[PDB]
RNA sequence: UAAUUGCGAUAACGAACGAGACCUUAACCUACUAAAUAGUGGUGCUAGCAUUUGCUGGUUAUCCACUUCUUAGAGGGACUAUCGGUUUCAAGCCGAUGGAAGUUUGAGGCAAUAACAGGUCUGUGAUGCCCUUAGACGUUCUGGGCCGCACGCGCGCUACACUGACGGAGCCAGCGAGUCUAACCUUGGCCGAGAGGUCUUGGUAAUCUUGUGAAACUCCGUCGUGCUGGGGAUAGAGCAUUGUAAUUAUUGCUCUUCAACGAGGAAUUCCUAGUAAGCGCAAGUCAUCAGCUUGCGUUGAUUACGUCCCUGCCCUUUGUACACACC
């Protein structure tokens, strides 16, 4: 309700936040993956990392 | 198999329906079953109408399997005459003729609903005070 | 007509005159005359349909609502009274049923009597409302050929929606008996009876 | 009331009178006979088996039925 | 073909249960205006006297009905589950009945009058002509007759 | 309504002032053109500024207007 | 740990207004401004902007 | 409460701002409960520009 | 009955308070000269047939 | 030349199935099977006296046909209306739990239906063989 | 729940007997 | 003109706020970039059915391929375009052609100046004054109450049935939500007529629940216009579920009970196109409970393309002894 308590004509509001997801797939060891996911990023990003397989 | 091909759609409000159009002895059937089949069935020569209006010869050559997605009864069957409608036009575009095409744009738009031409209308949201979109409550007063 | 076939059985039945002339559920438009020439434009068979459902469009525009295949025009005044809103599938088994009674009793294309009972039932000259702050008198008028469609329409088809209440025949039942009825005005149509509401007591106030 | 049985009175108004009319449906046997109407569905499936009346259309709600020819 | 004729053997408005049952309906709605018989206490019943439920109360037999009214007073004998019984596990007796017939009322005169004498709460509310299972006696009801 | 707004008139009215004879009868060109010369923060406003600017030019071909 | 994306991004706006209020109390007097939030997959970056940053 | 606010103003506008506004609204003085604004400058009230460019 | 046809030539007013009735003069359909101003119900366009009664009547204003 | 079961009248298929079925005799169909509704929001017992359990069941099998695996509740959701609340609004209501699943363990005694992998109930090499059959069977029966 | 039950006074056909006052419909200030 | 929106007239001239622009969403792209968390062609391991082969199912890593459907970053696209008709042959409106799109493209967000003694001290550890502050108006604990019923009124739900009910049969969405120092969404298996129980499990999620196999609707059949099998109030009796706790019936299931209601007086509300209405689903609250709401899609119209008659607001003229402004 746009209106605390309980008076007025009854008027919302609809709240909105945007999550957008987007992953890539890249095939790279220990001196790459270390190296160049550190040093890149970003505030308002979370980064994430994938052991093999399971 | 051996076979080159060619693929389109159509689509009412949100039913999206997907044709498969490429050579064979020309087996007409939706969501693995024949187009007779299709049972809303009162509107059954609703999706029969593609065929009839070219005339039914033509589809000798030319192979089509579909299937729908999305909304409803009566929105997936005008979808499926917009699949196979404009799964006619494209195996005349690429595999025969331009001269032999317009006769098919020019021969749909004449009987044209749905068909070759998309349908433009959507649903539209409901706004608060209102059981519908523009409708709203009943007031009172005294 | 090189009756040809295909990967798929397309039935005989069906994969006939399709391609010779443009059937109704199965009737023609061919040799369906207007019965008057005022309500042509206004009533359409020039433009033949196999069943009657359509995307409509046509209520974007004035006179767009006058490019409607009829049968439909009628059909959709049949889903209404609250249980029937939005159903056009019991609708198109309702006008299809009532055509073959049509076709049964009278005989030539009910497509033809529907138009004939339509024709016959809009009526020609109207009465209106005007002022003197609750003194109530009427200046007759003579409504639109677009209207005469409408309000017959209407009466047609809530005469019979109306006589089917409660009683046990079909909604098809009434729609033909009403139509046929209609068909020559026999005055059990309530659409007859109406329609002589409007036009006797039009010249009556004048 | 609308004799929802057979009277043998009734099978025998029935069979000489029924083709007579180019229309019949679940509502006319009750009207121009006096049946139940469910005797009228069951009459026009047993007045079926001979074309004595021949269909037209069918729904489990309406068919039409004209005279026998 | 359901046609059949047969000529004198049948008889309209038969008594059931001190109640006198419709002359022709199919025999589950038919014997339903015996108060204690339901739309489906009816449907089973018919189904254990091997009776053919698309047949009419008028038609059957004279002795058929004496079956029907076996089942209807003995339910627990006849394969009927005890919850299709409405009297399960009957108060002080704890047997599973169903009560039936004009003994409806006066089985439910007597529970009444059993919570009458018991005074909860449940029970007052009958005495005082109010509602039980109740919620708000608020604004409904009123001009209740 | 269609009714065009000052920005766009007072626009238009001052771009085939100072560009007459790079513009031309094309809106899909003048379009184009809107882009080089000018400057306009959002696209949907230099349609529009486009589509009078034309239609002042089809009047303009057509005969002095006043402005 | 582990939540949904959908509940994470949730809990640090609000953890981020808790603070970002928070740290309009103490520090008001000290000319307070903003705040920011950087997760490094080390430790964690809160980054204040202030007027007087001498106070701070 | 003048004096307050109008200080305010020349700051921001000497601040290289385009445009200012202050609205002081309550107890003021006594008694009655009014407002008072203050504003200098140019800025927009409307659309999303209001977004990317007033800060309030 | 009588009666007769006409065509739509031109649309003027829109008559009544309510604004529910429009002013059209008609050629006789007969007669391609003759024109006379009439008042008409539903909707109306150029070139579509209006079936009279009384083929003088033309009274102009209503409120 | 060939058929399947998908070339079929979908309803005019089971007749000829389930009756099929009902010739056999051979289920194995509840003890109850009089009693009961078939769904929680179904007013009344079925109205068939005879077998609508081989209708039911037969059914069943022609949905298998088409998906893969297929369980209990998949089905009671798959069978299903709206219930009546009484003088409250509708809200759809699943089917009986214990026909749905009872009609499976006697489908498998045809040897229809095997328990299938990634969990359900998927179709068997035999079930195919009688389902694909019928088809030509109610196909051909234009005569 | 013995005097309650006991009660003549409290009822329904009891308040069923007498009418309803003019309290009911009054409003405004 | 939807707009103080413009054109014109012009002692005015030139600009600013508000409108517009702007922003979000729904519509179009066989053109850009892609993809096992999206699908589609293909290749192998395998069934059924008819065998020239075909046609329909199954198998994520069995190997390679494409981006049309799906996803979202980049953009493009409409400008009322072209043409016609009207008018200062002005802004404009009007007409057809093309166009995915031509009532500001539909639906929204934000929204000047100024007003109200409108509401909110019962959202706030926002608050001023007064009150109470220890047998308290703090706080907590046990039980009751907020629901108490001769009745007046407002929002609604269910209906009066045959364009129906019932019983089977046909299987069609979209916006969604989902478990840490944890018990959430529950596919599958089994037990129970049901409600449920139990054993399993997939998923922190485009994977899993979910194609949410939703409802109306479609088809076959049963009833036959009879308060009927329409209608489901009320009441009895028994079984489960939530929960310390359900009595003043939490909710669900089953049996019996079978009421008023036969289309609603004077009055009155909502609405112009995927809209009215019908129809359910998701989410909000939630341990438990929706007849509520915020949104969603499904089925899909009747009638207008108008006026100022009723009801209101807007400017201008006008009158005032009002300006604390007709309380
Ligand atoms: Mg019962
Ligand atoms: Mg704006
Ligand atoms: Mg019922
Ligand atoms: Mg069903
Ligand atoms: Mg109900
Ligand atoms: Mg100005
Ligand atoms: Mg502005
Ligand atoms: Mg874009
Ligand atoms: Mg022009
Ligand atoms: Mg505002
Ligand atoms: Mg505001
Ligand atoms: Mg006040
Ligand atoms: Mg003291
Ligand atoms: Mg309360
Ligand atoms: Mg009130
Ligand atoms: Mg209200
Ligand atoms: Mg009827
Ligand atoms: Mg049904
Ligand atoms: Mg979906
Ligand atoms: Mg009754
Ligand atoms: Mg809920
Ligand atoms: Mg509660
Ligand atoms: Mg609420
Ligand atoms: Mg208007
Ligand atoms: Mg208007
Ligand atoms: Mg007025
Ligand atoms: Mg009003
Ligand atoms: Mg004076």
């Amino acid at each position: 309700r746009k209106t605390p308590n309980g008076e007025g004509s009854k008027t919302w509001e609809t709240y909105e936040m945007r999550i957008h997801k987007r992953y890539i797939d890249l095939e790279a060891p220990v001196q790459i993956v270390k190296r160049i996911t550190q040093i890149t990023i970003e505030p308002g990003v979370d980064v994430e990392v994938v052991v093999a397989s399971n | 198999s051996a076979v080159p091909s060619v693929q389109t759609f159509g689509k009412k409000k949100s039913a999206t329906a997907v044709a498969h159009v490429k050579a064979g002895k020309g087996l007409i059937k939706v969501n693995g079953s024949p187009i007779t089949l299709v049972e809303p069935e009162i509107l059954r020569f609703k999706v029969y109408e593609p065929l009839l209006l070219v005339g039914l010869d033509k589809f000798s050559n030319i192979d089509i399997r579909v299937r729908v997605t999305g909304g409803g009864h009566v929105s997936q069957v005008y979808a499926i005459r917009q699949a196979i409608a404009k799964g006619l036009v494209a195996y005349h575009q690429k595999y025969v003729d331009e001269q032999s095409k317009n006769e098919l744009k020019k021969a749909f738009t004449s009987y044209d609903r749905t068909l070759l031409i998309a349908d433009s209308r959507r649903p539209e949201p409901k706004k608060f005070g209102g059981k519908g979109a523009r409708s709203r409550f009943q007031k009172s007063y005294r | 007509f090189t009756p040809v076939v295909l990967a798929t059985p397309i039935p005989e039945e069906v994969q006939q005159a399709q391609t010779e002339i443009k059937l109704f559920n199965k009737w023609s438009f061919e040799e369906v005359e207007v019965k008057d020439a005022s309500l042509v434009d206004y009533v359409q068979v020039r433009q033949p349909i196999f069943v009657a459902h359509t995307a409509g469009r046509y209520a974007n525009k004035r006179f767009r609502k006058a490019q409607c295949p009829i049968i439909e025009r009628l059909t959709n005044s049949l889903m209404m009274n609250g249980r029937n809103n939005g159903k056009k599938l019991k609708a198109v088994r309702i006008i299809k049923h009532t055509l073959d009674i049509i076709n049964v009793l009278t005989d030539q294309n009910p497509i033809q009597v529907v138009v004939d009972a339509i024709t016959n039932t809009g009526p020609r000259e109207d009465t209106t409302r005007v002022g003197g702050g609750g003194a109530a008198r009427r200046q007759a008028v003579d409504v639109s050929p677009l209207r005469r469609v409408n309000q017959a329409i209407a009466l047609l088809t809530i005469g019979a929606r109306e006589a089917a209440f409660r009683n046990i025949k079909t909604i098809a039942e009434t729609l033909a008996e009403e139509l046929i009825n209609a068909a020559k005005g026999s005055s059990t149509s309530y659409a007859i009876k109406k329609k002589d509401e409007l036009e006797r007591v039009a010249k009556s106030n004048r | 009331q609308h004799a929802v049985i057979l009277d043998q009175e009734k099978y025998d108004r029935i069979l000489k009178e029924v083709p007579t009319y180019r229309y019949v449906s679940v509502s006319v046997l009750v009207d121009r006979l006096k049946i139940g109407g469910s005797l009228a569905r069951i009459a026009l499936r047993h007045l079926e088996k001979e074309g004595i009346i021949k269909p037209i259309s069918k729904h489990s709600k309406q068919a039409i039925y004209t005279r026998a020819t | 073909s359901l046609v059949v004729q047969e000529q004198g053997s049948f008889q309209h408005i038969l008594r059931l249960l001190n109640t006198n049952v419709d002359g022709n309906i199919k025999i589950v709605y038919a014997l339903t205006t015996i108060k204690g018989v339901g739309r489906r206490y009816s449907n089973l019943v018919c189904k254990k006297a091997d009776v053919d439920l698309h047949k009419r109360a008028g038609e059957l037999t004279q002795e058929e009905l004496e079956r029907i009214v076996q089942i209807m007073q003995n339910p627990t004998h006849y394969k009927i589950p005890a919850w299709f019984l409405n009297r399960q596990n009957d108060i002080t007796d704890g047997k599973d009945y169903h009560t039936l017939a004009n003994n409806v009322e006066s089985k439910l005169r007597d529970d009444l009058e059993r919570l009458k004498k018991i005074r909860a709460h449940r029970g007052i509310r009958h005495f005082w002509g109010l509602r039980v299972r109740g919620q708000h006696t608020k604004t409904t009801g009123r001009r209740r007759a | 309504g269609r009714v065009r707004t000052k920005t766009v008139k007072r626009a238009s009215k001052a771009l085939i002032e100072r560009y007459y004879p790079k513009l031309t009868l094309d809106f899909q060109t003048n379009k184009r053109l809107c882009d080089e010369i000018a400057t306009i923060q959002s696209k949907r406003l230099r349609n529009k500024i486009a589509g009078y600017t034309t239609h002042l030019m089809k009047r303009i071909q057509k005969g002095p207007v006043r402005g | 740990a582990l939540i949904s994306k959908k509940r994470k991004l949730v809990a640090d706006g609000v953890f981020y207004a808790e603070l970002n209020e928070f740290f309009t109390r103490e520090l008001a007097e000290e000319g307070y401004s903003g705040v920011e939030v950087r997760v490094t997959p080390t430790k964690t970056e809160v980054i204040i902007r202030a007027t007087r940053t001498q106070d701070v | 409460i003048r004096r307050a606010a109008y200080g305010v103003v020349r700051y921001v506008m000497e601040s290289g701002a385009k445009g200012c506004e202050v609205v002081v609204s309550g107890k003021l003085r006594a008694a009655r409960a009014k407002a008072m604004k203050f504003a200098d400058g140019f800025l927009i009230h409307s659309g999303q520009p209001v977004n990317d460019f007033i800060d309030t | 009955t009588p009666v007769t046809l006409a065509k739509v030539i031109k649309v003027l007013g829109r008559t009544g308070s309510r604004g529910g009735v429009t002013q059209v003069r008609v050629e006789f359909l007969e007669d391609t000269s003759r024109t006379i101003v009439r008042n008409v119900k539903g909707p109306v366009r150029e070139n579509d047939i209006l079936v009279l009664m009384e083929s003088e009547r033309e009274a102009r204003r209503l409120r | 030349p060939g058929v399947s079961v998908r070339d079929v009248a979908a309803q005019d298929f089971i007749n000829a199935y389930a009756s099929f079925l009902q010739r056999q005799g051979k289920l194995e169909v509840p003890g109850y099977v009089d009693i009961v509704k078939t769904s929680s929001g179904n007013e009344m017992p079925p109205q068939d006296a005879e077998g609508w359990f081989y209708k039911r069941a037969a059914s069943v099998a022609r949905h298998i046909y088409m998906r893969k695996q297929v369980g209990v509740g998949k089905l009671n959701k798959l069978y299903g209306g709206a219930k009546s609340r009484g003088v409250r609004p509708y809200k759809h209501i699943d089917a009986s739990g214990s026909i749905n699943r009872k009609v499976l363990q006697a489908l498998e005694k045809i040897g229809i239906v095997e328990i299938s992998p990634k969990g359900g109930r998927r179709i068997s090499e035999n079930g195919q063989r009688d389902l694909d059959r019928i088809a030509a069977q109610t196909l051909e029966e234009d005569e | 729940n013995e005097g309650a039950i006991r009660d003549k006074t409290a009822g329904r056909r009891n308040n069923r007997s007498k009418d309803v006052t003019d309290s009911a419909t009054t409003k405004k200030s």
